[PDB]
């Protein structure tokens, strides 16, 4: 029994396993906004849009 | 925006206008999130 336990003990005497986890976040945002106000104002003939 | 002015002022001031507006707006948003999940397990992507 002592020997069997010793063999298992040998298996157990294992270093805790560390892992380095590198998860990377990549965010890309591309933005285009165009607004056009087209304006014709004349008050002489009262024409204005 | 939309005013069509006819004016008389010299003889009399008589103003006759047809004022019309047409507005058109289209917005389309297409968003696709991809999630890697274990089988029979929940995984969640949340972008907000």
């Amino acid at each position: 029994r002592l020997d069997e336990l010793r063999r298992i003990v040998s298996q157990l005497d294992i270093p805790v396993r560390q892992v380095m986890i590198e998860a990377r976040i990549v965010e890309a945002n591309v933005g285009y906004d165009k607004s056009l106000g087209v304006r014709w104002g004349g008050a002489y003939h009262k024409g204005n849009w | 925006s939309g005013i069509g002015i006819g004016f008389i002022t010299d003889n009399i001031i008589l103003d006759l206008q047809l004022s019309a507006m047409e507005k058109t707006g289209n917005g389309e948003i297409v968003s696709q999130p991809k999630v890697v999940t274990s089988d029979k397990e929940t995984a969640k992507i949340l972008k907000g």
